[PDB]
């Protein structure tokens, strides 16, 4: 039981998943050819892999989860570097041709002769465990795949299972600095068509992270190993519950009945407080009293939104390590009787509490300390309304002038899916200043 | 991390079967968590268990988890087998007829020098039990000499727990001549309480197949016991038992060194880890009368005690005063000579328990010294 | 490699409520006898 | 003789269940293999009321555990009194409750209240005379507040004449579990109020007030907050299973109780408190308890009783006492302030005692307290309640369930009564 | 009650007994003043050695006795005697003094 | 400002949401605290 | 009966900490709470200062309110700071900076409320409540501030019993903090009102009685202390011993107090000798009280020579006869006629104990209600309007809630209460 499937679609979402399965990894004793060490281990009894790891008859703890990429060039190196033996060789699929930026290529030409591939993978995935709790897809917004396949993959789980959870970490677009021109077509297509088939989407940009490797750890001109690891440390961290045991636990279907208030407003923003350098931990005490305090910092923050100017509406704590309910609850008081957080009027109670009793573990090579205390609030909250506003403003002055159309109409691609597009995220904007 | 996995049994008083387990000791973070080998599972979670220790755990032990108890049988993996095999060695630890009188000082070096006792018990060995003994001094030139010396009085054999056990233990026992080790080498036990060079004071094995014959002659696998017990069952025969709190801190060298010094000498001696079933049906006279008593009976189970036979030499003061008030405060603030005013505490955990009535000498040494 | 922050010493079965509802008073004439003076006994005889 | 069935709703209810069943087998002598070794030979002669037993003299208890999710069987069958209990009393589903009164009272644990029916009524059966029914649960949650909602439902369905006693883990005032804790806690509070007679509330910054303040221990985790719920809560079943001088069931209680049946909203204590540095100084009097009891300090509820007079008390007693000192502490603790207590009621304290006090203690007692000021706890439910509740917010996470929207209103208007209908009769 | 009874460990009930075996984190920058307060184990208490000032550590006189342990005069029990006797002898009362007895008291 | 009463344990002040720091992502408004990196013109 | 003992500030508590130390080696109270007396008579009367609790160790009705916490260090690891009941010690955080302002009406109303509750627990577990003690400093923040609002609040709610106040009165030379007459003229106005018997003390007078009476070297506070710990456990010895003729707390209000404000008293204690010099005394009663009445034996600075007495108290202590006392207070008051008022015609109060002190054969205790302490008073009223007429230092109470009137007022009633002392000679 307690099971859980991970869709890794995308570039992004391929290298999220070269990270975070080390980390899994590591938690419990699989070494990188997906078995335990020479012994090291118990004749039979431990179940804590039961919800990441499947056990066969000679030992070996094979993922669950499904590498997809319609580039081959990506998912070549986690099929040929260290971890080539863990994987299910079936699990990674790939194809022909990228799509190039492109939501048509990946949504309509190039989509439709690997979803079914993808959808037997799956199929043969949910009947090897009994009870699975839901869905963790990560992808990306600016790209051609994970923005097109995997939206094209959340109306084909949306119908065959229904009610299964669909938990979204996709990667967004920062503010001032992009990587690619036609990016805003390709992330209001991709949430235009992926409103009412998810219900928690953990906005995280690149940029802030970059900012926090520039903060804490004392990196200088850091990378994307830089990145996927604390991706997948806050990955590890939201999942901690179902297989550790704690005071409060937390399962898969918890996150929606919180954060979520309205079926359009479903987009909380995570925060991992103690990230720190060992040398800077060397001089600073890791107490309840100041995690607490750290997530609610726009300097530990995600997605470069100034919170200052929002309002909180639902927030989920997940504690993990030495921690006692006390210095909890007395910290959420302390936060509770500051002003300048502001709350909505329309949610008094607001917290939601799962305590871990398991420390975080950490990778050979990654600038993350060894701490004893660590939490990652999911945070729903009005300040990405001003987020919408900036993304879609580009489309407005790209499709003001029919700029980077022609390679969307020529392919499978209607000139009438834009309009509806921008109409709806306006609706989606519009609804988001009356919550207030 | 850096978990001790071991393979346990433990016997369901309900459905006449044992059942075969899986503990894991967590050594720092002190906890246990138990593991089930058939039907597949877990028993117990990571809990902080506070009364298994390190030194607790090696092959043949009986140890206490939660009211169970539950045997050790082997190692579970390789890992443990080398990081616990190099440093759980046995080996005999013989005392020859002389310094059986000397017999404190021996178990007071023993427990100084980092061993831990096992199994103990003091017996006599018959003409074909010390012909079998010194077979490799076969038609050599001291042999009647050595055979009658093994078979004038009692003998006193103990087991050994140390990483490097029997060369620790030549070392300690020094060269096999007493002259040898008063001039060469010094403060070893054969210098101290050796006189001759066929009266020596102790001896034990040099590898580890002699060592095994030794012990397969000395101590049998299970069932028949090889020697005798020496029991002197007369009239003026009463008991004491060392708890195995005062054993764990090597308390019992020094009890058969004041024991000695007040004129009463021993008759027997045994090492016993009794079960619970035997415990409750041996100390529930006690029942009703003493104020705690499930802590006083689960205390004398959670590790090996020290079953003794002592007679009434010593005129005017029975061995009943000897030992004192079963409160030690009493005792120390009443008699401060006595056996618990100077060694037990806590009145649970006191040093020995004398038998309360003078009626009842026999009863208890026939029970442990036939019975078990 | 180190354990950094501030370390709070807790124990999560309860055996710090199963120690402090031990109530230390008799916990000790568990562990011994208890000793006061004798004129306060006789005080307590006689006007208690 | 007098037998007791008890009801384990809910992860925050397992937990509680698993720390009672440590605690009150010590009481008994049960040791975790599940024979019995006692010091005394009255701990045995009552074992009826909690335990019953099979072929070889070990003791089961009489508890059925209920769970949508099996997380937390784990946890209680994994743990250090996790043998005890029957393996097929473990009744469980295939998936979560989510923290929704839907979820757990209509979908899915409408299958799962017939599975706990087919254990609970045959252990209904097999005593000689049953006592009563007795439920620990938490409210702001969806499977203590779901499940054993549709159970104390259709229990008295069946057993219209037996005590329900349940113990309501009831939210907190100023921190927050859960964001829908006030639907989860007004919809379970007005299917309590039908099919209860004997509600205790507790709540977790009280217990934090407790031992930090006085018991001043410094890290208090959720296992002394277990432990000092099931101290609490064994003490009100004292004279069921220890002989005394004045003794009292939970039938007697609830006569001496409740007035009307709608006003059976408690709210418990528990003596002996202080810092274990602190017992040096402190007698174990008669009134030094009955200070302690009337302290502000010693009460779970967290309700100031300067804001309302009390109703009815009891205060069960254990220990080699005199009678004559608890007459006279409770008649001068209500004539002191006599502006605290009600006028139409002669006398509002029921004294129970008991002979035998807890083990490691010498002198015991427990408060059970019907207040007047109880309901400062559901206007705080209802302030919540109509601030997020106004609009309909969170209607479609309680629409996809089958839960009708008017159901919300019955759900307020039916416990905004116990406000209405609380201070007339005051 | 004097320095032959200031050394057994089971001391005589008239000395004081010293004050317990304590740890000490002082206020002044942490939030609770914890002491760990060793309770010696009845039997093994201990005669009372500092009252003269602080027993924290210190800060001009004698705070114990001065007839230490090392040197000889501690002799002429007669002579010590008699002022236990005066004290005590202070402690009479004046009922007790008069109406005691069969008349007044020699 | 100075004349009015305030109970001095009351005094918390101002907590983790007052103050955003510069942003290290870009020439406009760099903090002053660290590396700047260069800005190429054509 | 039964005192309950309260003491406010940091002078307040040590001379508390200095006062139980008499009272437990009187008692025969070991320093951990165990009993190690030698006669029965400790342990009759042990409940008027002390609880039982289980175990047999002693526990003080003493409540520890300040608010500085680094005074909880001065205590609780004293010499007898171990008996004290940690339950009892209550005080805030931050520091009383020397201001009424921050003691009495804004920081302090919040520690009232709980310093209340220990005293009615410590106070309704009696049998029959006879008044209250409290040691305290008039110049500082805590003492002067929270010991006034502590005794409001307490007359209101034991309106029927008496009040001890051993309060420390600002002396001229000994200058230690810069607003002393602004905490001095604060204090009293609610200490004349409720307050039933005060007992005045100035650090100057007891350097005087060290060098010129004791022929001290090097006096600290420490034997200031003693000496005002053997006057405060000399007033209420007939409550703890028998003895020949009774004095409990009430005699003493009823024969020291003539009129309602005119309660203001002038302690000593007379058997004080030179250091080395004891061999040279004789141990008498006519030497004891030609010492007694002595000017320079007082431990106020306020001169009798310059006033006469209204009511004079005596309380004696030892197995001494009562003609040779009685005789010599008719002496002291035939040859004293002008010091003595015409109006009075008898004007000591006597009582005889049978319990000296320990380290003593006999001693006595003076208490005088005279009026030559207005000059004290007066001086205090020269320092205030000094520093008031220019509004000196007043901006650190009016912005905490002060008016300039309650100034004034202050002022008044001390004039007026310097008057009524005056206008009876
Ligand atoms: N945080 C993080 N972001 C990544 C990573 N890899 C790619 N990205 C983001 O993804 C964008 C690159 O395009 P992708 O969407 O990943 O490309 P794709 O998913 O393969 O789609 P196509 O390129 O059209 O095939 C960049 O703008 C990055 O912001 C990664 O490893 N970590
Ligand atoms: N006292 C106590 N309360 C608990 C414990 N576990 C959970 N709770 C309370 O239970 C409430 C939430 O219940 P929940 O976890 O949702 O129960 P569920 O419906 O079974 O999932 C929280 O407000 C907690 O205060 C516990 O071990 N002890
Ligand atoms: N007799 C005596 N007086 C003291 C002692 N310590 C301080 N004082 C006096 O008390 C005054 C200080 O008051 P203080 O207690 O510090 O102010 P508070 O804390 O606000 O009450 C000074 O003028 C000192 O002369 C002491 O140990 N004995
Ligand atoms: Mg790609």
């Amino acid at each position: 039981m307690r099971e859980c499937i991970s869709i890794h679609v995308g570039q992004a979402g391929v290298q999220i998943g070269n990270a975070c399965w080390e980390l899994y990894c590591l938690e419990h004793g699989i070494q990188p050819d997906g078995q335990m060490p020479s012994d090291k281990t118990i004749g039979g009894g431990d179940d804590s892999f039961n919800t990441f790891f499947s056990e066969t008859g000679a030992g070996k703890h094979v993922p669950r989860a499904v590498f997809v990429d319609l580039e081959p060039t990506v998912v070549d190196e986690v099929r040929t570097g260290t971890y080539r033996q863990l994987f299910h060789p079936e699990q990674l699929i790939t194809g022909k041709e990228d799509a190039a930026n492109n939501y048509a290529r990946g949504h309509y030409t190039i989509g439709k002769e690997i979803v079914d591939l993808v959808l037997d993978r799956i199929r043969k995935l949910a009947d090897l465990c009994t009870g699975l709790q839901g869905f963790l897809i990560f992808h990306s917004f600016g790209g051609g795949t994970g923005s097109g396949f995997a939206s094209l993959l959340m109306e084909r789980l949306s119908v065959d299972y229904g009610k299964k959870s669909k938990l979204e970490f996709a990667i967004y677009p920062a503010p001032q600095v992009s990587t690619a021109v036609v990016e805003p077509y390709n992330s209001i297509l991709t949430t235009h068509t992926t409103l009412e088939h998810s219900d928690c989407a953990f906005m995280v940009d690149n940029e802030a992270i970059y900012d926090i490797c520039r903060r804490n750890l004392d990196i200088e001109r850091p990378t994307y190993t830089n990145l996927n690891r604390l991706i997948g440390q806050i990955v590890s961290s939201i999942t901690a519950s179902l297989r550790f045991d704690g005071a409060l636990n937390v399962d898969l279907t918890e996150f929606q009945t919180n954060l979520v208030p309205y079926p359009r407003i479903h987009f909380p923003l995570a925060t991992y407080a103690p990230v720190i350098s060992a040398e800077k931990a060397y001089h600073e005490q890791l107490s309840v009293a100041e995690i607490t305090n750290a997530c609610f910092e726009p300097a530990n923050q995600m997605v470069k939104c100034d919170p200052r100017h929002g309002k909180y509406m639902a927030c989920c704590m997940l504690y993990r390590g030495d921690v006692v309910p006390k210095d909890v609850n007395a910290a959420i008081a302390t936060i509770k009787t500051k002003r300048t957080i502001q709350f909505v009027d329309w949610c008094p109670t607001g917290f939601k509490v799962g305590i871990n009793y398991q420390p975080p573990t950490v990778v050979p090579g990654g600038d993350l300390a060894k701490v004893q205390r660590a939490v990652c609030m999911l945070s729903n909250t009005t300040a990405i309304a001003e987020a919408w506003a900036r993304l879609d403003h580009k489309l407005d002055l790209m499709y003001a002038k029919r700029a980077f159309v022609h390679w969307y109409v020529g392919e499978g691609m209607e000139e009438g899916e834009f309009s509806e597009a921008r109409e709806d995220l306006a609706a989606l904007e519009k609804d988001y200043e009356e919550v207030g | 991390s850096e978990r001790f996995v071991f393979i346990a049994e433990w016997f369901d008083p309900n459905a006449s079967l044992f059942r075969r387990y899986e503990l894991l000791f967590y050594p720092g973070d002190g906890s246990v968590e138990m593991h089930d080998v058939k039907n597949h599972r877990t028993f117990l979670k990571r809990t902080k268990y506070e009364d298994l220790h390190l030194e607790d755990l090696f092959i043949g032990n009986k140890v206490n988890i939660f009211s169970r108890q539950l045997v050790l049988l082997d190692y579970g993996d390789q890992y443990t087998a080398r990081q616990l095999g190099s440093k759980k060695e046995k080996t005999l630890a013989l005392i020859k007829p002389d310094a059986v009188s000397k017999a404190g000082e021996i178990i007071e070096i023993i427990n100084k020098a980092g061993f831990t006792l096992t199994k103990l018990k003091m017996m006599t060995l018959s003409r074909k039990e010390a012909t079998d003994f010194h077979i490799d001094h076969q038609s050599r030139p001291f042999l009647n000499e050595l055979i009658q010396f093994i078979t004038s009085g009692p003998i006193i054999a103990m087991e050994i727990l140390r990483d490097d056990a029997v060369c620790e233990w030549k070392r300690l026992l020094g060269p096999a001549n007493s002259g040898l080790a008063r001039t060469d080498a010094p403060e070893s036990i054969r210098a101290l309480f050796g006189t001759d060079g066929i009266k020596n004071a102790a001896h034990g094995p040099d590898s580890f197949a002699c060592a095994a014959r030794e012990m397969e002659l000395f101590f049998p696998s299970s069932g028949v016991c090889g020697p005798a017990n020496t029991a002197k069952f007369t009239n003026c025969t009463t008991c004491c038992i060392v708890k195995p709190h005062a054993v764990s801190e090597g308390l019992l060298g020094k009890i058969l060194m004041t024991i000695r010094d007040a004129g009463f000498e021993i008759s027997a001696m045994q090492m016993f880890n009794m079960d619970r079933i035997n415990v409750e049906e041996f100390y529930e006279v006690y029942k009703g009368v003493v104020s705690e008593y499930n802590e006083m009976v689960t205390e004398m189970y959670s590790g090996p005690c020290v079953a003794m036979e002592i007679q009434q030499t010593n005129p005017t003061m029975t061995f009943r005063e000897f030992c004192g008030p079963a409160d030690p405060e009493i005792a120390r603030h009443l008699r401060p000579g006595t056996l618990r005013a100077i060694f037990g505490k806590t009145k649970i955990q006191n040093a020995v328990h004398c038998t309360d009535l003078p009626e009842d000498g026999l009863l208890e040494v026939q029970y442990f010294f036939k019975i078990l | 490699f180190n354990l950094y922050g501030i370390p709070t010493p807790h124990f999560n079965d309860g055996r710090n409520m199963a120690k402090t509802l031990h109530w230390l008073h008799e916990l000790q004439m568990k562990r011994g006898a208890k000793i006061v003076s004798k004129r306060v006994d006789d005080f307590k005889e006689k006007f208690q | 003789m007098r037998e007791i069935v008890h009801l384990q709703a809910g992860q925050c209810g397992n937990q509680i269940g698993a720390k009672f069943w440590e605690v009150i087998s010590d009481e008994h002598g049960i040791d975790p293999t599940g024979t019995y070794h006692g010091d005394s030979d009255l701990q045995l002669e009552r074992i009826n009321v909690y335990y019953n037993e099979a072929t070889g003299g070990k003791y089961v208890p009489r508890a059925v555990l209920v769970d949508l999710e099996p997380g937390t069987m784990d946890s209680v069958r994994s743990g250090p009194f996790g043998q005890i209990f029957r393996p097929d009393n473990f009744v469980f589903g295939q998936s979560g409750a989510g923290n929704n009164w839907a979820k757990g009272h209509y979908t899915e644990g409408a299958e799962l209240v017939d599975s706990v029916l087919d254990v609970v009524r045959k252990e209904a059966e097999s005593c000689d005379c049953l006592q009563g029914f007795q439920l620990t649960h938490s409210l702001g949650g969806g499977t203590g507040s779901g499940m054993g909602t549709l159970l104390i439902s259709k229990i008295r369905e069946e057993y219209p004449d037996r005590i329900m006693n349940t113990f309501s883990v009831v939210p907190s005032p100023k921190v927050s579990d859960t964001v829908v804790e006030p639907y989860n806690a007004t919809l379970s509070v007005h299917q309590l109020v039908e099919n209860t007679d004997e509600t205790y509330c507790i709540d977790n910054e009280a217990l934090y007030d407790i031992c930090f303040r006085t018991l001043k221990l410094t890290t208090p985790t959720y296992g002394d907050l277990n432990h000092l719920v099931s101290a609490t809560m064994s003490g009100v079943t004292t004279c069921l299973r220890f002989p005394g001088q004045l003794n009292a069931d939970l039938r007697k209680l609830a006569v001496n109780m409740v007035p009307f049946p709608r006003l059976h909203f408690f709210m418990p204590g528990f003596a002996p408190l202080t810092s274990r540095g602190s017992q040096q100084y402190r007698a174990l009097t008669v009134p030094e308890l009955t200070q302690q009891m009337f302290d502000a300090k010693n009460m779970m509820a967290a309700c100031d009783p300067r804001h309302g007079r009390y109703l009815t008390v009891a205060a069960v007693f254990r220990g080699r006492m005199s009678m004559k000192e608890v007459d006279e502490q409770m008649l001068n603790v209500q004539n002191k302030n006599s502006s605290y207590f009600v006028e139409w009621i002669p006398n509002n304290v029921k004294t129970a005692v008991c002979d035998i006090p807890p083990r490691g203690l010498k002198m015991s007692a427990t408060f059970i307290g019907n207040s007047t000021a109880i309901q400062e706890l559901f206007k705080r439910i209802s302030e919540q309640f109509t601030a997020m509740f106004r609009r309909k917010a969170f209607l479609h996470w309680y629409t996809g369930e089958g839960m009708d929207e008017m159901e919300f209103t019955e759900a307020e208007s039916n416990m905004n009564d116990l406000v209405s209908e609380y201070q007339q009769y005051q | 009650t004097g320095i032959k009874a200031r050394t057994q460990q089971p001391f005589p009930p008239t000395v004081p007994t010293k004050p317990y075996d304590t740890t000490v984190l002082k206020t002044r920058g942490n939030p609770y003043r914890y002491e760990l307060l060793d309770f010696p184990m009845d039997s093994k208490k201990k005669a009372l050695v500092w009252p003269g000032q602080r027993v924290y550590f210190d800060l001009k006189t004698f705070a114990p006795n001065t007839s230490l342990n090392s040197w000889d005069p501690i002799t002429s029990l007669k002579e010590v005697n008699i002022q236990r006797n005066l004290e005590k002898s202070h402690w009479i009362t004046s009922y007790n003094h008069d109406f005691t007895g069969l008349g007044p008291m020699n | 400002i100075k004349q009015t009463p305030v109970v001095l344990a009351m005094l918390k002040g101002p907590g983790p949401a007052k103050y955003l720091r510069p942003s290290c992502t870009g020439y406009i408004d760099h903090d002053v605290s660290m590396f700047q990196e260069p800005a190429y013109t054509l």
